[PDB]
């Protein structure tokens, strides 16, 4: 018979629930033909199974027998495989039966699943007729439980557990091989044809992991090497089988006598006819061996395997790792001596890192010479405000509220509206630089020739030399502003640690977080954004207070003079007024804040506030006695907070509110502030590193490593 | 295979080189005798008071008695022009429609804009209410301007570098005018119905011949987006309105610029332009609040017609050329004469 | 990579450079022949009061 | 939380150190010279 | 030539600020002859 | 790793840096760009420095005009007590 099959449409597809093991796992299965096209496969995977494209494809080929390799050698393989599958999105291609390396990887997946959370897309591609339970899985759209206990009599192998997704290729016959290789290979080609979100134009990178196998696996690896897009191949040495003999044959090439291991038919059947080509492409051989050489980490070797086979431009590799979000690998491979970064690539990389919210990659790039001064343009910031590659935010809703909801579909947000929203949040007297007429002229004359193409008809639109221009004397100020607006706390914190006038930035950030939390509470939000914004405001106030106190301990006169100057960047105020608007109890109540007021009754003032908090309510005295200390403390906080308001009321502009000094003294204060914040961070590092628990944890880790090394030393026997 | 750019470089010569050989007696010396217009003041006749907000488009009625409202309110109000009254008012599904075409007989009305669709509405239904006949999907750029040939064939202007000619009853488009890069904001039909020159972003108009979907002539010489264009009545020329605040008159059958019609006080763009019935006195609506009765033949302004406090966008001159009617963003429409 | 586009301009360029771009002296006279003959009817350049006009009350 | 407590770390590390000390004495026992 | 130089005064000296790197380095720089 | 500004001293010839420009400002602040291109044969000044010396002999791009001054400097330091 030659492929004259009874061709009816398939009618069996659904879910299963595993029985027999400690994990009740649910897997998706479809039985397709052995002549099925990959197109509908990809449609089903992306649409029905809700499986977005992974940033890596892993091809695993192993023996179909029940071999065993050395314990404490497979462990590094399992750790690397789990790390690779968890850190970044990577699909796994295998059969799915409980034999060979498939059983090993199923056990590995069971190991990690008992360690941490998270899900891994495992795709079981095997022919439909192999398993014994071809029956009991005919019903469509019903969760059919599977029994993982296998009888020894049957010559049919059950499907390995801990599998995410199953795909069955019906062949017409039952229980045979040689009908799923072509479908899996074409699926790999199809995924190679797919395009990932990166603008370089990079497909899905694919690795070729080879374990155990046999003479057929030699044909498979030859196919992988000889394909027009090369498939980098990683080989497992501890297999012992044909993969391991290839690993042995890698060394000392151009003897053949040693290879005569009589695998099938002695030297009469010697496959050197194609092993010569196999060893001709030995530069792409990614060996692996535990306990020798270096870089024995499976995941790290896997990742750099696609890097030596990339052969593309270094910025392309940097973009691929940024998508992979592995800053250590970029530190290792993509950043070496002699990198010759092409012009304009670094700015694009920094832009895409900003739109992807990667603090570590951003700081690495800046440490490589990326300067936020020269990198930043108005256009870049505008594109930052109009992206979708990250978390959700209220900014569109806030704009619709402030701009009276007159928006057309998918309006492109401008900076002027951003400044209007900011001034709406800050308060009455506030006036941003964006609303200033110089910014108006710069926007209209330069950045607004015809950028809103569809808006000129609607009507929502109303140079000689330059310092490069599109330049914000203080780019990090606006960067921190934007980070706050898009609700990205960590990046905003990283920005806040750089720049100048950082305490004013912290006060502004706290006020903004409080206002945004109020806005979220005003319009039926998800009730966690509100408290998260409140926590962010708490953190900003805490940082402001800590910086103020550390600066005060550093010196008193400069710290007193610090809250005095006008803010040429923040609508021309002083830190005290901002803290008052932000309504910071302790900051106003702080020692330095109080004595700063003094340059312009202590006892019985709190006494009046004592009774006022009792007016709401021997039992009474029992309430009075047990509700007096905290009430006194809170009243002290309130009075120390309201002393400023009392002073201003009893007073009411060179002084009285502010103090004005020359630019040189402002530069001195800037250096003082930078020194203070650097000292604060270093002392925080010291205090955190000096805790006893940290020493205990470090000692425990080093003891574990030392025990492992002691066992390694005891493995050898020189006598 | 890059010599094609050298032949295009070679073929770029003849248009200017023959022109400078031909340009011996421009319009400056032919007719210097005719006196400047001087002081002529045009009076508004009817003021359509009652609308809400900015008016974005207007096309007249083919009896010189009617026009279609297109404003920010979204109500397509069929306004009578002989009692300042209306017949029907049709709010759209989306209030962002940036054009309105009126049937050459007087039966139906096209509409489209930000929706990137064109829709034709049956005004004269038996039940007495205006209902949409069909939509015209197929444009990925917003409908900027459109005009009919008759009540079945309509030219449309789109921002996705495709100019179209839609069949109405079928709902299908037979052919597409491809070969224009700048986004076309306005289209000015030739009197033959078989030609139209359009105003686009690339500062170029094209003699797009209707029965082919093919460009005939090159009309380049402007500086920015050609936001307006009006055809000369005899069928041999057309004047344009652009963003560079200058009017640059060209010709079909000679393919040369005629003059410059610009002022030091005119810096804002030109929204809607119109000739005279003889093509003598030229009109132009601008972004600001001052129009000029220009002369495309003599660069002479009859006067300034400032009666609108808001932006001038839409206007329409009678087929018999008896008067001109201007509508602005102040929710009015005024008839200067 | 793409070579037909460069051709496309030339076919538009070739058939356009030879069109009947009439002489400017002759170009005017065709356009000049409009206004003075088109005289009695126009109420917009040499008008008369508003008896038969479309826009009186 | 249970495996991050200081006391558990101290106990496990102490047992590991004891076993490592005994094993190192075993390693030092062999003097081939 | 045999070191045919001139007595032009030093006109590039002072203190610069280091950007691009992770820290603002300040170095007092002075052009001087040998 | 700690505090303090350890005095590091560098003696560099005039014609070997990548940007003799951007530094002409006498006794004034001039920002510097760490990033550099390898196709330029010249080498930028070392970062993380305290004080810098721009030796000069007129020649540009030619080594061997700074050992003499450095040696005499160490001589006068030996002449110091």
């Amino acid at each position: 018979i030659s492929k004259h099959t009874q061709l009816s449409p398939t009618d069996a597809f659904g879910t299963i629930e595993f029985q027999g093991g400690g994990h009740s796992n649910k897997a998706m299965y479809v039985r397709v033909s052995f002549d099925t096209k990959p197109d509908l496969l990809l449609h089903l995977m992306t649409k029905e199974w809700q499986l977005e494209l992974p940033k890596l494809l892993i091809s695993v080929h192993g023996g179909l027998q029940n071999f065993e390799l050395q314990p404490k050698l497979k462990q590094v393989f399992g750790k690397g495989l789990i790390k690779a599958a968890m850190t970044t999105g990577a699909w796994i291609f295998t059969g799915g039966v409980n034999t060979g390396v498939i059983r090993h990887v199923g056990d590995a997946l069971k190991d990690h699943a008992s360690k941490s959370r998270g899900k891994i897309c495992t795709i079981g591609i095997a022919p439909w007729g192999i398993v014994e339970n071809q029956e009991d899985l005919i019903g469509r759209d019903v969760v059919r439980p599977y029994q993982t206990m296998s009888n020894p009599m049957s010559k049919l192998t059950v499907l390995n557990s801990m599998h995410s997704h199953f795909i069955l290729a019906d062949n017409g016959t039952t229980g045979k091989y040689g009908a799923e290789v072509k479908l899996r290979r074409q699926l790999e080609k199809h995924i190679s044809l797919q395009k990932i979100n990166t603008r370089i134009g990079q497909g899905v990178p694919v690795v070729a992991l080879i374990v155990e196998g046999g003479p057929n696996v030699i044909s498979i690896v030859l196919e992988y090497l000889r394909d027009t897009p090369p498939v980098p191949v990683v080989v497992c040495d501890g297999s012992g089988r044909a993969s391991d003999i290839l690993a042995f044959g890698h060394k000392y090439s151009e003897v053949t006598i040693q290879k005569t291991f009589t695998y099938t038919r002695t030297q009469a059947q010697h496959l050197f006819i194609i092993l010569m080509e196999c060893m001709k492409k030995k530069e792409l051989i990614t060996v692996f061996r535990m306990g020798s050489e270096g870089h024995q980490d499976i995941d790290l070797a896997i990742l750099t395997a696609l890097l030596k086979g990339a052969n593309a431009s270094a910025p392309d590799q940097l973009s691929l790792a940024l998508a992979w979000n592995r800053v250590d690998i970029a530190r290792s491979q993509i950043f070496i001596y002699g990198q010759q970064w092409p012009v304009g690539s670094l700015e694009q990389a920094m832009l895409d890192a900003l739109v992807l919210d990667r603090v570590d990659f951003v700081k690495l790039l800046i440490e490589n010479g990326v300067s936020m001064h020269r990198f930043l343009t108005i256009s870049r910031l505008e594109e930052l405000y109009n992206t979708r590659h990250g978390p959700s935010n209220t900014l569109y809703h806030l704009v619709r509220d402030v701009k009276k909801g007159n928006l057309p579909p998918d309006y492109r947000i401008s900076l002027i509206d951003i400044g209007l929203v900011i001034e709406y949040l800050m308060g009455g007297a506030y006036r941003c630089n964006y609303t200033r007429k110089r910014f108006r002229t710069l926007y209209h004359n330069l950045f607004g020739p015809k950028r809103p193409k569809a808006l000129k008809l609607l009507g929502m639109e109303d140079d000689l030399d330059d310092p490069e221009i599109n330049h914000f004397p203080f780019p990090f100020h606006e960067l921190m502003v934007w980070a706050v607006l898009m609700k990205r706390q960590k990046m905003a914190l990283f920005f806040w640690q750089h720049g100048e006038e950082a305490m004013a930035k912290a006060l502004v950030a706290c006020k903004l977080c409080k206002a945004m939390a109020h806005e979220a509470s005003e319009n039926d939000m998800v009730d966690d954004i509100s408290q998260e914004l409140n926590h962010n405001s708490r953190d900003f106030g805490q940082l402001a207070v800590e910086l103020l106190d550390q600066s005060y301990k550093q010196d008193e006169q400069l710290a007193m003079k610090l809250l005095t100057y006008e803010l040429k960047n923040w609508s021309n105020a002083t830190c005290l007024q901002l803290a008052v608007a932000a309504k910071h109890r302790d900051f106003i109540a702080h020692t330095c804040s109080q004595m700063l007021l003094t340059d312009m009754n202590k006892y019985l003032g709190p006494y009046v506030m004592m009774i006022g908090k009792m007016m709401i309510d021997n039992l009474l005295i029992a309430v009075f006695n047990n509700t007096f200390f905290e009430v006194k403390s809170i009243s002290n906080q309130v009075w120390k907070f309201q002393r400023y308001q009392l002073i201003m009321t009893f007073h009411e502009r060179d002084y009285g509110l502010k103090l004005f000094i020359t630019d040189d003294e402002l530069k001195k204060v800037h250096d003082f502030e930078e020194q203070c914040i650097e000292e604060y961070f270093r002392e925080k590092d010291d205090r955190f590193n000096s805790s006893n628990d940290e020493r205990i944890r470090v000692t425990s880790e080093r003891v574990e490593n030392m025990s492992m090394r002691l066992e390694e030393v005891n493995e050898r026997e020189h006598s | 295979l890059d010599q094609l750019r050298q032949e295009a470089e070679q073929l770029k010569n003849q248009i200017r080189d023959a022109r400078k050989a031909c340009a011996d007696a421009t319009l400056s010396q032919i007719t210097n005798n005719i006196d400047p217009v001087g002081r002529i003041q045009m009076r508004t006749r009817r003021t359509l008071r009652g609308h809400l907000a900015k008016i974005y488009a207007m096309h007249w009625g083919t009896d010189s008695r009617l026009l279609v409202s297109a404003s920010q309110d979204g109500k397509l109000i069929i306004w009578d022009s002989y009692t300042t009254n209306k017949v029907h008012a049709i709010p759209l599904r989306s209030s962002w429609v940036m054009t309105c075409a009126y049937a050459p007989s007087g039966n139906y009305v096209a509409c489209g804009g930000l929706d990137n669709i064109c829709s034709i509405y049956n005004l004269k239904t038996r039940e007495g209410n205006v209902r949409v006949s069909r939509e015209l999907a197929g444009h990925t750029g917003y409908l900027s301007c459109c005009r009919f040939l008759d009540d079945n064939q309509i030219v449309t202007s789109s921002g996705d570098t495709t100019c179209a000619l839609w069949d109405i009853e079928t709902g299908q488009q037979t052919t597409t005018f491809t070969g224009h890069t700048g986004d076309v904001m306005s289209l000015s039909l030739a009197p033959d119905t078989r030609l139209f020159v359009s105003g686009a972003c690339d500062a170029s108009a094209k003699l797009w011949d209707v029965r082919e979907g093919m460009c005939r002539q090159t009309f380049t010489g402007h500086e920015s987006d050609i936001n307006a264009i009006c055809f000369f009545p005899n069928g041999n020329a057309f004047a344009t309105g652009s963003d560079d605040a200058t009017c640059r008159l060209f010709d079909l059958r000679a393919d040369q610029e005629l003059m410059t019609y610009s002022h030091d006080n005119i810096i804002c763009g030109i929204t809607s332009v119109s000739f005279s019935k003889s093509g003598r006195l030229l009109l132009a609506g601008y972004d600001d609040f001052n129009c000029n009765v220009w002369d495309a033949l003599k660069a002479d302004r009859a006067g300034v017609l400032a009666g609108h406090d808001n932006r001038v966008s839409c206007l329409g001159v009678t087929d018999d050329g008896m008067a001109v009617a201007t509508g602005s963003w102040d929710s009015f429409l005024k008839i200067w004469n | 990579a793409s070579i037909a586009q460069a051709r496309k301009l030339v076919e538009q360029l070739k058939m356009e450079a030879n069109i009947d771009r009439i002489k400017v002296s002759k170009a005017a006279a065709d356009l000049m022949a409009y206004c003075e003959a088109h005289a009695k009817e126009d109420p917009l350049l040499t008008p008369v009061p508003a008896s038969e006009n479309p826009f009186r009350e």
